[PDB]
């Protein structure tokens, strides 16, 4: 495979000290070096079952090792590493309350916000105690499937099936339910470094970004972008100048802070959407400008690669073409979720009915 | 809990930027310059400089130009600070008092954006219809200079071409114009574009793309009667004007890249080119007449004119005299002769300018005198490399050339000596190996020895070099402290390059060694695979190798402990013992790290510094003999320099030129709890801190209780500053904050920026207010204001004299409180 890099590495780092070099060509050569120790993430660390499939995964901001995941049956797990502590679990009804959207809250990280095919946006603690419903849909077939928070801005943002957002602080307040879309909205997320611009994307094969707090006149939005199908994500970057865009039959999408219409790049890559097959969510990694997704084989998608496995695959978010490939047999499922941790040191993974943990090894000869 | 008191002990010397117009009347020749935080101004005369006035600014200095709108007589002047405050400031004059007035400011911050790798270009129209703006990639900001724009509102234009290296404003032009390169996949080309205001948008340019050199990488803008474009590369010279198109290509200068121009007569008939070898080029245009009296380009040619520091910019002031900005080097005035000398250069120095920075490395030692610290540095780079000795009684520097780039260095009373790393840049030869292009310290000693281990040249595939390849030779000097004579040389192993340096003894064995951590170094290896420890002793005037270590990594930092070897190799920390033996044998390893860049220490334990999983807390557990993880910091900072303050206490600095502080989890009721560290103090220093080191250049007040500070930790920057860090107490620091804001309702700002905004935190991930750090500048600034000024900061203050109860405080009580805080650097 090609991974070839290269580069006067530490030379730049002098340069750094002295002044010459500017800080983005040291950011490019260290994303380097953090592919080329990415390459000895080869040996998968951990691996953890459980019952009904997973839907929906999250990191502890604050901490590495720990992580939350939910599943199809609304099976909730909370889980961190070297630890040993028999991690912690709360069921549900196990047949139609699919949990579907999961972030941690910023304030007390032994709480969560959910949101469930139940009808029912909460905010629960992982011991069972629900401390507060956020919404309801009052009439049952009508379900909720987007969620996303804000510390920043203190905001809660959530998504239905029909095509409607609702938008609630973090102690009630609902000035929101005017309808967006419509069809489904299978992902939505505000920005990071801005409060009061939105983006959220649905099965109507458009992606809206919203001004939450100057529009409300029943789409006066601000920006609509459209897509050749359906999307089952658009995730903002850190930096919060890169939105990143991926749809349910063969395309990723790189729009920019200029001129949000036209896009920057398409990366192909198939990710081809199925129905019992947990939806899948490209992800940026948080103090990059790299892209990771998990492959889903077809054999109509014009590979450009011969070898077509079963894998996660990292891209460069700037340039469109790949860097870095991860595979290990007894893990032939399809990795629907990934996420690299916020720290940068740990990568999760969410397959059907199991959960991967990548870390690099080390650690020759104990003393 | 942790409170923190930072002041600059010497201001930025190195300059980042200087320019000529008529800023302080419409006769005056003014020169302004850039050190980083600092505006100085200066009249011109015939003789020299004279110094009329200098100023801090609250922001790095990106871009400075003067500029002349209608109806004005005389120039303005536009600033832009890293954090984009945007201003537009006067100069006004009347008696003795000198003010700087802001005619307009604001902020030119996207919400959103990625800083542009090229970084911030700023430029003016010379007929004054617009600021250009090169912020971000795929973006063009555009201010237009309308008279009630005030507040700098912009637009931004769509750029087709993302990666933009240079853009200039055109002369000549019936509506404003840019012309600039940029890169692609098909190679680097120069374009223009009108910018109409009209439409807000840009409109054709009046002559079309042209491909240019692979690596031309400078535009230049000619002024009238010419016109047209000049693009600078690598090893060609181009003239673009309309149907006219120029290009030359001097073998001459292709050995080395030119880096910055400055125009010499009015019609653009003569320019300074100067290159990164300090290399001075005179490039003349003459002239070729017309029938309808334009006036067009003949041909070009380039001369050259002589040698210079390494110049960041160049300034011709009048008679021949050029002023010559170093960052790298000491700055110049020179002049320039009419007829060369004995060996053909026409530039002769008038004047040199000390420039500090960069400071690499650093220790405090008590030269002359017990008890008075004197401060050595590693400064300067190639040709330009020195140490720097200062010293109080404001301040007294000794310069030492070394004509090639310091590292490190350390002290070793037993010897009598300084050890020094440097590097020095050689080229290829004509059949052998490499040459250098000059002498300097490490082919100037009164001995040399080479490197002749032989550790690992057994079983070690040899890695070809192509014949062009130029090389840096490393070295190790050893240098007298009293007569600064360059007393020995030692070179590193072919592609070693040497990193750090100690000196300390070791175990139980009474002799002093020097130390050095080295990487081999290949350019197609993304991270280093091998390297080495070794231990050197001096004696009979010459280094004597004791024992090397060979490890599989780069050595980036190494400290003495306890007597034994702590040393970071790429990503593991490792204790090694020194054996009865005179090896080094591990002891404990720690894996837990990307890469750990930067040790200190403090009796058993320590503070690992990260490159990106920014700092740890280990703890060495002399009863079990391997290390215990303590705590880490879960924030990300990308690391330049760690120091600890106390056991408790762990001071860092980051690439983005803030500085924070960490504490142990007081309120923390788990092991796991416990062991996330709390940043506790954040701060925006605006310099790069490569080095933090305890100790102090103030003469020591034996038996000085009951001061305001305790600790002394300096620090030095690229830009040459030194600053210092002490430690506070709860009630000073609550005093010293209501002073700050105090102050800040006082004082004036240049562009009108917030304090409170240029000290926060800020990356390209998150913006904070600045918290648990005492800004010592803000302080001391207390000291220049008038009486009656002082009378207003302190007005309705609550203060505690000595000891007893709190009272009103009066001008003279905080005069002498900053006074005796301006004594503890």
């Amino acid at each position: 495979q090609i991974l070839p890099p290269c580069r006067s590495i530490v030379r730049t780092l002098h340069q750094h000290k002295l002044g010459r070099a500017s800080w983005p060509s040291v950011q490019q050569g260290l994303q380097q070096s953090f592919l080329h120790t990415l390459d000895s993430y080869r040996i998968l660390q951990k691996a953890a079952p459980f019952d009904r499939r997973a839907t929906s995964l999250a990191w502890h901001p604050t901490h590495p090792s720990t992580v939350a995941v939910g599943s199809k049956g609304g099976d909730i797990m909370l889980w961190n590493f070297g630890i040993k502590d028999k991690p912690t679990f709360i069921k549900g009804i196990g047949a139609g309350g699919s949990i579907t959207g999961l972030k941690f809250n910023p304030l007390n990280t032994n709480q969560f916000y959910a949101s469930s095919m139940e009808g029912t946006t909460r905010l629960q603690d992982f011991k069972g105690n629900i401390l507060r419903v956020f919404a309801s849909s009052d009439t049952i077939n009508i379900w909720f499937c987007s969620l996303d928070v804000s510390a920043s801005s203190r905001m809660v943002v959530t998504g239905d099936n029909v095509g409607n957002v609702i938008l609630l602080n973090m102690d009630g307040k609902e000035l929101w339910n005017l309808r967006m879309h419509k069809k489904k909205v299978t992902h939505v997320a505000l920005n990071p470094c801005c409060d009061w611009f939105l983006a959220t994307a649905s099965v109507d094969q458009t992606v809206k970004i919203w001004d939450l707090r100057q529009v409300r006149g029943k789409a006066s939005f601000l920006y609509s972008l459209p897509h050749r199908h359906p999307v089952n994500a658009a995730c903002f970057s850190p930096d919060g100048a890169r939105l990143l865009t991926t749809d349910q039959k063969s395309e990723i999408r790189v729009y920019s802070a200029s001129q949000w219409d036209c896009p920057l790049g398409l990366i192909p890559h198939p990710h081809r959407h199925f129905q019992h097959l947990t939806p899948i969510k490209a992800a940026w990694h948080p103090r990059y400008n790299l892209i990771v997704v998990g492959r889903y084989p077809d054999p109509n998608f014009k590979s450009c690669t011969p070898y077509e496995l079963r894998t996660i695959d990292v891209f460069d978010g700037n340039s469109g073409k790949m860097m870095c490939q991860l595979y290990d047999p007894e893990s032939s499922g399809i990795s629907s979720l990934n996420e690299f941790n916020p720290m940068g040191d740990t990568l999760a993974s969410a397959m059907g009915y199991h959960i991967l943990i990548w870390s690099q090894e080390e650690a020759r000869t104990r003393k | 809990m942790s409170y923190n008191y930072v002041v600059t002990a010497q201001k930025p010397t190195a300059v980042n930027g200087c320019v000529t117009g008529h800023f302080t009347s419409a006769e005056d020749l003014n020169l302004l310059i850039a050190k980083n935080t600092r505006l100085e101004i200066y009249v011109v005369t015939a003789e020299g400089l004279r110094p009329v006035k200098e100023v801090g600014m609250y922001g790095k200095i990106a871009v400075m130009e003067l500029f002349r709108p209608k109806g004005e007589s005389k120039d303005l002047l536009f600033i832009l600070t890293a954090k984009y405050n945007a201003c537009i400031l006067e100069y006004k004059q009347s008696g003795e008092s000198i003010d700087i007035i802001t005619r307009a400011h604001g902020n030119v911050q996207d919400r959103i954006g990625r800083p542009s790798e090229t970084g911030i270009i700023g430029i003016i129209d010379p007929e004054c219809r617009m600021i250009g703006l090169r912020l971000y990639d795929g973006l063009f900001k555009v201010i237009p200079l309308d008279r009630d724009n005030k507040e700098l509102k912009a637009f931004n234009i769509r750029l087709e071409e993302l990666h933009v290296i240079d853009v200039k404003f055109l002369y000549g032009c019936q509506a404003p114009t840019i012309c600039f390169v940029y890169q692609d996949p098909q190679g680097r080309h120069v374009k223009t574009y009108e910018v109409s205001l009209r439409e807000k948008e840009f409109n054709k340019g009046p002559w079309k793309q042209e491909n240019v050199e692979a690596e031309a990488s400078m535009v230049i803008a000619v002024p009238e009667p010419f016109g047209g474009a000049i693009i600078i590369g690598q090893e060609s010279i181009t003239y673009h004007n309309g149907d006219k198109y120029l290009a030359i290509a001097p073998p001459i200068i292709k050995q080395s890249t030119i880096v910055c121009h400055n125009r010499v007569d009015p019609n653009g008939s003569r320019y300074l080119l100067g290159d990164m070898e300090g290399r001075l080029f005179m490039l003349l245009l003459e002239k070729e007449e017309q029938m309808d009296g334009t006036v067009t380009l003949k041909d070009l040619r380039v001369e050259l004119l002589g040698e210079t520091s390494i110049a960041e910019c160049l300034t011709y002031l009048d008679n021949g005299v050029v002023f010559v900005g170093s960052r790298l080097g000491d700055s110049q005035l020179v002049k320039l002769n009419v007829d060369s000398n004995e060996q053909g250069s026409y530039v002769v120095a008038m004047e040199t300018f000390t420039n500090l920075g960069p400071i690499v490395d650093m220790c405090v030692v008590d030269l002359e005198r017990q008890g008075q610290g004197q401060l050595v540095t590693c400064s300067g780079a190639f040709k330009e490399g020195s140490l720097r000795i200062i010293r109080n009684g404001k301040l007294h520097i000794r310069t030492v050339p070394l004509y090639e780039s310091p590292r490190k260095i350390c002290y070793q009373e037993v010897s009598q000596c300084f050890g020094v790393l440097s590097s020095r840049i050689e080229v290829q030869d004509t059949s052998g190996g490499t040459t250098a292009l000059r002498p300097s310290a490490s082919t100037q000693a009164l001995s040399s020895s080479v490197s002749s281990s032989k550790l690992f040249s057994s079983s070690t595939a040899p890695h070809e070099t192509s014949f062009g390849e130029e090389v840096e030779v490393h070295n190790l000097l050893i240098i007298d402290q009293h007569t600064f004579e360059v007393l020995h040389a030692h070179q590193f192993l072919q592609n070693e390059y040497a990193l750090s340096l100690v000196s300390c003894k070791l175990g139980k064995d009474p002799n002093t060694y020097f130390i050095v951590g080295t990487a081999m170094v290949y350019p197609e290896e993304a991270e280093p695979k091998q390297g080495r420890i070794v231990v050197f002793q001096y004696s009979d005037g010459k280094l004597q190798t004791v024992a090397e270590k060979e490890v599989k990594g780069a050595v980036y930092s190494m400290v003495e402990f306890n007597g034994k070897l702590l040393a970071s190799i790429n990503s593991t920390v490792r204790l090694y013992e020194w054996t009865t033996e005179k090896e080094l044998r591990t002891e404990c390893n720690h894996y837990n790290n990307i890469m750990a860049l930067y040790l200190k220490t403090k009796g058993d334990f320590i503070l690992v510094g990260d490159l990106m999983r920014s700092v740890l807390l280990l703890a060495y557990k002399p009863m079990e003999g391997n290390f215990e993880e303590i705590a880490r910091d879960f924030n990300p900072n990308w690391m330049s320099a760690v120091e600890i303050l106390d056991d408790d206490n762990f001071l860092g600095a980051e690439n983005a030129f803030n500085l924070f502080v960490c504490q142990k989890d007081s309120a923390a009721t788990t092991d796991e709890e416990r062991q996330h560290l709390q940043e506790v103090g954040l701060f925006h220093l605006g310099e790069f801190v490569n080095v933090f080191c305890h100790g102090s250049l103030v003469m020591q007040n034996l038996g000085e209780t009951s001061t305001p500070t305790q600790g002394s930790v300096l620090f030095g920057t690229v830009n040459g500053m030194i600053g210092l860090v002490t430690s506070l107490s709860e009630s000073w620091y609550n005093l010293l904050l209501d002073m700050q804001n105090r102050l800040n309702k006082v004082i004036k700002s240049v562009g009108k920026i917030e304090h409170s905004f240029w000290r926060s935190f800020h990356t390209e991930r998150k913006t904070e207010p600045a918290t648990g750090f005492i800004d010592g500048d803000l302080i001391e600034s207390f000291l220049d204001i008038s009486r009656p000024k002082m009378q207003e900061v302190v007005a309705n203050l609550q203060y505690d004299d000595g000891s007893g109860m709190k009272r009103e405080a009066t001008a003279d009580d905080l005069i002498k409180v900053v006074e005796e805080l301006t004594r503890i650097h």
